[PDB]
């Protein structure tokens, strides 16, 4: 029937920047659109309704433009309360729909990633599971390149990564990689090397661990 | 055949049992007609709509005159009666007639008097209409003739 | 052995080919508009607004000129609304009934849509909620938002309940995202109990030309004993300037000609009566040459009233059969009686409007040669019995044949000049002789009077006729010396002197035929008391009790006004209340005597006074009231009615009656009779069941109709032997609660004076009762003792709202029409209000039966403090009644027993008792 | 006033129907619709359905049609939710909200619930194993060295981890977990110190798993 899409997925915003987020629908809803934001792990609060009007307890820093099948949202200056995920909705036709979400890029900067290497332990190899852990700390933007070297073997699909959200101190991300292998395939090799390639890092940094010394 | 039972304006009837009957009629001003012993039955109208199909050959020939051309310029009378399953309300409706027409086309002479003049070429201007009394062009036309 | 499949298939097979078909149409198209004709000089414009209908209006046009005729291209205009809201409101609802109103919201929109509907609470209706929010700036009823699909229709209901009588305004708000739309609707709230009308007339002749001078009359304010609480009395006053002025006003003052009675229109008789007022008005206008009354063009009104006349005459043609015989009901067996009556109608109308002579001749021939006996008496064809006559079976059949013969003689005599004929004259001599020599053995004054008039329209020189005249003159009844009033009754064994002073349809009929006989014999000194009686016996609508009496009575009045020359009308009239102030004063002349009927607004004894003047002024006051009981009335019929349940399955209703003849009457049963069943609020009936009880050879009733939520049937006769029952299914239209009982009435058509009325209902149990169910009705404190202390009872007792505080004992408990009447005897007085409460008198209390909070125990002593002391006047005495509110105090009183808690309770109670008996406050 | 109570975290098998309810308090219960919505983790949210208390009127999304059941109780002013034949990928965070229909073109989602985290049962319940991650001698260049502990093969979530029982509140980072192929998670918790402070000091990594009732201590050297 009627449904809408939200754009963009993300945008870079400085603390004092000016940003815009839009969405658009199947059929013209006239003035039927609503905007709201959600802080992580919490219930979202209503911000704009009717695509124009401001809710009570909602500051004037939030502006929006509401006519037709296409709808826009305008923030002139970001605030510490403005870092969250955002969503747009239509209230008109019987099947209420929603948008695909918006991520906020908190800081304008280019950071330098940290590369650490963590081999398994003595208590870890007693159950038959060896996990090779590669660590990246405090970089930006969120996208990073983590490449595995076990004696000329790049193992992808038997390793599982994880991404941590921004550390509010410096407003930059962190990432980990847990390579889960057995203890039978862990002893076939010797030299372990993890390679990290980043946007703010020209030379990919490789950290190694030696077996048999 | 599609039948629609509704209440007021757009309000549809929910549950209905519908019974339909047919007959062969000579003309539209005759208050009697030849009814047909075998008629469709017990079709439940759901959401204000019911549909049936009627075989003229099957429902006529064994009961009555058995050739498709024998019904020409003779109409088909339809009688529908609808009962409401929930409330027991019963109502009737009918179509007085539907004309059986052999050929979809009907012909008539135009601008061609019926008197021929000796030695002059005789024009014959023929006109082709449909069952709606509307002109239909591009129709092939064959003229056979005999002179005495 | 068949299930329900073939059961309906059978009736579906037999619906067709047994009958040919029936004429009728399932759709209705109202009066067309834009019928005007105009002269257009190449340009014109006419602006107006469309009606509200969802319709494709095809507007087409035609025009002509010296060139010729031209068909304008048909213009297509379709009135349509994509979002439209329909609202179903019932005809009438009685206060106290919890009633949901259902309504349908429709949408033609391409796709689905969601909406809201707001109820506007008007100040006299509890919404079970009272949703109106005045807390914030803009007040609203809130809403329940509901959805509907595209091109769909959804139902929405609202549950409510009335308080005030006749609160006519409720608004409905339809709100979509596009905006709002307003629908205003009206609610009829009607009083409970039953309607009853009391008629008080008076005639004004300050000169006393006609045998008495009357300059004044007093109609008091009389409150009925059983009158419904919180219901005021209705009074209507009509002042007209001639004996027939009220009839003329009935025709002219109200543009549409109103039915003079509330009798049903089913019979061919009732269709014949519809032309009577127009006819007699026309007679007085043309014969006396009184047309000068119109300030507008007189001749235009002559053509208009003439046209109304002809239309009213052709009104009854539908009941004429193929032989020009007139049947009492459509398609039924024709009756000599009604055919003769219609022959009288057309016979009188043929003077000013020429009817078909051939049809008249054929009709006369049909009744004359078709049904007549060898002695000249006439035999009735159909099973229709016009009236019930006194005497046993031989006397009743003889008297009945006499009445029929006199009736048909009247008819044929009235119409004879249109088709004078040898044969019909011969039969006229036959029946005239039969009347002459078989009437003198008189039995009832009814038959003697009708025969006297029938023979009065014939040869007037017969000595036997003058003997019947002398006997009927012997049977006269007179009020006052010298004669003031004169009239007649049924005098057989009734020759004792009794005048209940109650107008009887039969009585008015008898005295009417007597009067007409006098007018044709032209004895004037004998007449004036009679017209004095009938002119004051008339109603506001110009009609009398029944049809048969009203026709002959009106003809008598009119011919009287046309014989004795009317006097110039000059009067200064004023009406005023006795103790209260003065009301509108009528200064009445020959120009405006037709002035508005005025309803008496105030409740007071009414008095009408007139100055010195000439003429004859009719003043009639009719009084509409409601009351809660039939126990006072005179019931002529065994009545029983109840509701069953069947095995889809529905609810069933069955009513039953039997005739209770008087000692003079025989066991042969009743005459033409009518059964009215009032349907309770929000429940209809099955048309098909009645239509089956009517339309076939086994018909148990001659005609049925449903009028304003009333199921009315007509029947030839009601047997005195056993009960007869009508039975039909019923439908619940919407959920109702605490519904009030309705009326079931049965009466004779030609004499409604014999009737019986009854209350009935579907069924009753307790509802739960939570939201606004009890409206300010009652509260009762708990048994034994509470934290309640005697000095708090001093606060509430001496409260200025509370007039009286005393304890009494229960005497009797009576249930009358949803209202509870408690008889109680007083025990100990503390402080009394404006009403005097004597020791141990039997007083009364009222209760609304829908309140399960406060209830009373048989014979147990209670402490009561009432706020209000109510009074009622009988004009010889004033009786007190005590209302029971939710602000009134009720506490249980134990007797002397020692329960663990009893001592302290009697201590608190006696403490308060002597505290207030000290006149402490 | 406006109060909406949300149910507790439920864990049920892949295809066993799960129940979550919402309580309404402070307003007129049957006069306003109640909406149910689902957020799949880390991505957009999907509108699920609505219900009219006291009219019982329901409508659902056709994707989840015949997976969903809404019921109403006016006694406790509560609305119940049941999901049958769901699976592991359905499990997500679910919320209730109140639809406020304004008397003008103002239509809100007004008051919201606290949310219910619903999770699928994988290998029922299992306790965490905590394996050290030690630094090296030659891999730390001059200013920086990292040391930590790994919590692996546990179920269900969450796992609350501390350092010296809350003595390090700054400079300590911990990574959210990731699902293995056995129905278990791997999460890492580390701290960064200079090479000299790493050499001599005692850092004890405390691992507290409440749902599985387990604590594991780690000596990092
Ligand atoms: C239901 O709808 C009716 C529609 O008639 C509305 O009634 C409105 O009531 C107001 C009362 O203030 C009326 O205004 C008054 O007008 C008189 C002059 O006629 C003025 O003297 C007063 O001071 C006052 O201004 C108004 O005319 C009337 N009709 C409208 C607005 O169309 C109202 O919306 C609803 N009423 C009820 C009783 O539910």
């Amino acid at each position: 029937d009627i449904q809408m899409t939200q754009s963009p997925s993300s945008l870079s915003a400085s603390v004092g920047d000016r940003v815009t987020i839009t969405c658009g629908a199947s059929e013209n809803i006239y003035g039927a659109l609503n905007w709201y934001q959600q802080k992580p792990g919490k219930a979202p609060k209503l911000l704009i309704y009717g695509a124009t009007n401001l809710a009570d307890g909602v500051p004037s820093r939030f502006s929006g433009s509401g006519s037709g099948t296409d709808f826009t949202l305008t923030i002139s200056s970001l605030q510490p309360e403005d870092f969250a995920t955002y969503y747009c909705q239509n209230v008109l036709n019987t099947p209420l729909t929603f948008g695909q979400g918006t991520k906020v890029e908190i800081k304008r900067t280019v950071a330098a990633p940290s590369v650490f290497i963590f081999p398994p332990s003595d208590e870890q190899l007693k159950s038959g599971t060896a996990s090779v852990v590669c660590l990246l700390n405090n970089f930006y933007p969120r996208e990073a390149k983590v490449q595995w070297k076990v004696d000329n073997a790049l193992q992808s699909g038997n390793s599982q990564e994880s991404v941590t959200e921004q550390d509010s101190k410096d407003s930059t991300y962190s990432l980990s990689s847990t390579l889960t292998l057995s203890k039978a395939d862990y002893e076939k090799h010797k030299v372990y090397a993890c390679e990290v390639t980043h946007q703010g890092l020209s030379s990919p940094v490789t950290k190694s661990f030696n077996r048999g010394e | 055949i599609t039948i629609k039972a509704r209440y007021f304006y757009n309000k549809v009837v929910t549950e209905a049992d519908v019974y339909i009957t047919f007959g062969i009629r000579e003309d539209l001003k005759d208050d009697q007609k030849e009814m047909m012993q075998t008629a469709m039955q017990n079709t439940m109208l759901i959401n204000g709509i019911a549909q049936v199909t009627f075989d003229s050959e099957t429902a006529v020939k064994e009961l009555s005159y058995y050739s498709l051309e024998d019904l020409n310029n003779k109409y088909l009378y339809i009688a529908v009666t609808v009962i409401e399953s929930t409330g027991g309300f019963s109502e009737e409706a009918e179509i007085p007639g539907i004309k059986y027409v052999l050929s979809p086309y009907k012909l008539n002479l135009v601008a061609t008097p019926l008197f021929l003049k000796p030695g002059i070429p005789y024009p014959i201007k023929v006109q082709v209409k449909d069952s709606l009394d509307q002109l239909v062009g591009g129709v092939p036309v064959t003229l056979n003739a005999q002179t005495i | 052995n068949i299930s329900h499949k073939d059961m309906q298939l059978g009736r579906l097979h037999m619906k067709t080919l047994l009958p040919v078909s029936k004429p009728e149409i399932r759709s209705y198209f109202p009066e067309s508009w834009l019928w005007e004709v105009h002269l257009v000089p190449r340009r014109k414009q006419l602006q107006f607004a469309l009606p509200d209908s969802l319709t494709t209006w095809e507007i087409q046009g035609v025009g002509i000129s010296n060139t010729g005729i031209c068909v304008a291209d048909t213009v297509k205009a379709k009135v349509f609304k994509d979002v439209f809201l329909e609202m179903n409101i019932p005809y009438s609802v009685v206060r106290g009934e919890q009633i949901q109103l259902k309504g349908t919201v429709y949408n033609y929109r391409t796709s689905g849509m969601q909406f809201c509907v707001k109820m506007s609470a008007v100040e006299g209706i509890c919404t079970s909620e009272s949703p109106v929010i005045d807390h914030q700036g803009t007040k609203s009823s809130k809403c329940v938002r509901q959805k509907v699909e595209g091109s769909s229709s959804h139902l929405v209901t609202f549950t409510v309940l009335p308080l005030e009588i006749g609160l006519h305004n409720i608004n409905f708000s339809l709100e979509t995202w596009f905006g709002k739309e307003i629908l205003v609707k009206t609610l009829r709230v009607v009083p409970e109990g039953v309607k009853r009308e009391s008629y008080s007339g008076v005639t004004l002749d300050p000169r006393g030309i006609y045998g008495t001078i009357s300059r004044r009359k007093e109609f008091p304010y009389r409150i009925p004993l059983d009158l419904v609480p919180k219901t005021e009395i209705k009074r209507i006053l009509s002042v007209k300037g001639l004996l027939v002025g009220e009839i003329l006003s009935a025709v002219l003052s109200q543009e549409g000609i109103n039915i003079l009675t509330h009798l049903p229109k089913g019979s061919a008789e009732a269709e014949l009566m519809s032309v009577v007022p127009v006819f007699y008005v026309f007679h007085y206008l043309e014969t006396g040459n009184h047309w000068n009354i119109f300030h507008s063009d007189p001749l235009i009104e002559k053509q208009k009233l003439k046209k109304k006349l002809k239309e009213g005459m052709l009104s009854i043609m539908s009941y004429r059969n193929a032989d020009y015989s007139y049947s009492v009901w459509k398609g039924g067996s024709a009756s000599t009686w009604l055919t003769a009556f219609a022959l009288r109608v057309l016979g009188q109308v043929n003077k000013y409007v020429e009817q078909n002579q051939n049809s008249i001749c054929n009709s006369l021939l049909w009744l004359v040669e078709n049904y007549q006996l060898d002695n000249g008496s006439f035999k009735e064809n159909s099973q229709y019995q016009p009236i019930k006559l006194q005497g046993t079976l031989p006397v009743e059949a003889r008297e009945n044949s006499l009445y029929l013969t006199a009736f048909t003689v009247i008819g044929i005599r009235k119409a004879f000049d249109i088709c004078p004929l040898v044969k019909i004259d011969t039969a006229l001599i036959k029946a005239d002789n039969f009347l002459l020599e078989n009437t003198l053995p008189a039995q009832s004054t009814f038959t003697l009077a009708i025969s006297a008039y029938a023979l009065s329209l014939g040869d007037k020189t017969h000595p036997q006729f003058r003997s019947i005249v002398s006997a009927l003159k012997r049977e006269a009844l007179v009020k006052g010396n010298p004669p003031i009033y004169r009239f007649w009754k049924d005098n057989l064994q009734h020759k004792d002197s009794s005048v209940p002073n109650t107008g009887t349809a039969r009585m008015v009929e008898t005295t009417a035929y007597a009067l007409l006989t006098s007018l044709n014999l032209k004895d004037i000194n004998y007449v004036n008391p009679v017209i004095k009686w009938l002119s004051e016996e008339q109603r506001y609508g110009g009609g009398f009790y029944s049809t048969q009496d009203t026709i002959n009575a009106i003809e008598g009045l009119t011919e009287y006004s046309l014989l004795v020359k009317q006097l110039r009308l000059s009067m200064d009239i004023d009406v005023s209340y006795k103790h209260k102030g003065a009301l509108h004063n009528y200064k009445m002349t020959d120009k405006n005597f037709l002035g508005r009927p005025v309803e008496v607004l105030l409740n007071d004894d009414l008095i009408v006074s007139t100055g010195f003047g000439s003429g004859l002024a009719t003043v009639h006051v009719t009084t509409v009231v409601h009351k809660t009981s039939t126990s006072e009335e005179v019931c002529s019929f065994y009545l029983k009615i109840d509701t069953q349940d069947i095995e889809s399955d529905y609810k069933r209703i069955v009513a039953c009656a039997s005739y209770k003849p008087s000692r003079e009457e025989s066991s042969s049963g009743s005459s033409h009779a009518v059964m009215d069943i009032s349907l309770p609020t929000g429940i209809s009936a099955n048309e098909e069941d009645l239509k089956a009880l009517v339309e076939g050879v086994d018909q148990l009733f001659t005609d049925y109709q449903i009028k304003d939520g009333h199921v009315i049937l007509q029947l030839n006769s009601i047997p005195s032997s056993d009960f007869l029952c009508v039975r039909f299914r019923i439908f619940e239209l919407f959920e109702v609660g605490f519904l009030s009982p309705a009326t079931f009435t049965v009466y004779e058509y030609h004499r409604p004076d014999k009737q019986c009325t009854m209350f009935y209902s579907t069924s009753n149990i307790k509802i739960a009762a939570c939201k606004c169910v009890e409206a300010d009705c009652g509260q009762m404190q708990e048994e034994l003792d509470l934290t309640i202390s005697a000095e708090t009872r001093k606060q509430t007792a001496c409260k200025p709202e509370i007039a009286y505080a005393y304890k009494v004992s229960i005497t009797s408990i009576t249930v009358e029409n949803v209202f509870v009447k408690y008889k109680a005897t007083l025990l100990d007085i503390y402080k009394t209000g404006e009403a005097v409460a004597e020791k141990d008198s039997e007083i009364t209390f009222i209760k609304k039966v829908t309140c399960t909070n406060a209830e009373l125990v048989k014979g147990r002593q209670y402490l009561i403090m009432g706020k209000e002391a109510l009074q009622i006047k009988y004009n010889f005495s004033f009786r007190y009644i005590y209302p029971l509110d939710s602000l009134t105090w009720i506490e249980y009183w134990p007797r002397d027993t020692t329960c663990s808690s009893c001592q302290a309770f009697l201590a608190n109670l006696d403490e308060f008792a002597e505290d207030i008996f000290l006149n402490g406050c | 006033q406006v109060q909406l109570v949300q149910s507790g975290a439920e864990v049920k098998k892949p295809g066993a129907s799960v129940k979550v309810s919402c309580k309404a308090s402070g307003y007129i219960f049957s006069n306003y619709w109640i909406q149910w919505v689902r957020q799949a983790p880390g991505q957009g949210l999907e509108w699920m359905g609505e219900i009219l208390p006291g009219s019982g009127s329901t409508e659902y999304t056709e994707n989840f049609k015949d997976r969903v059941t809404m019921t109403r109780d006016t006694s406790t002013s509560t609305v119940y939710m049941e999901l049958s034949s769901l699976r592991s990928e359905d499990t997500a965070v679910y919320y209730c909200a109140r639809y406020f229909f304004g008397s003008s073109p103002n239509w809100y989602f007004d008051v919201w619930g606290q949310g219910t985290l619903v999770t699928v049962s994988s290998a029922s319940t299992k306790g965490p194993s905590v394996f050290p991650l030690a630094p090296s001698s030659k891999s730390t260049s001059g200013g920086t060295a990292a040391l930590g502990c790994l919590v692996k093969d546990y179920f269900p979530e969450p796992v609350t981890v501390s350092w010296n029982s809350g003595a390090l509140t700054s400079g300590v980072h911990t990574f959210p977990a990731v699902l293995q192929s056995s129905g278990l998670y791997s999460l890492s918790s580390v701290v960064t110190v200079p090479s000299s402070s790493l050499g001599t000091q005692t850092y004890i990594c405390n691992v507290n798993h409440k749902p599985s009732n387990t604590k594991v201590d780690k000596r990092v050297e």
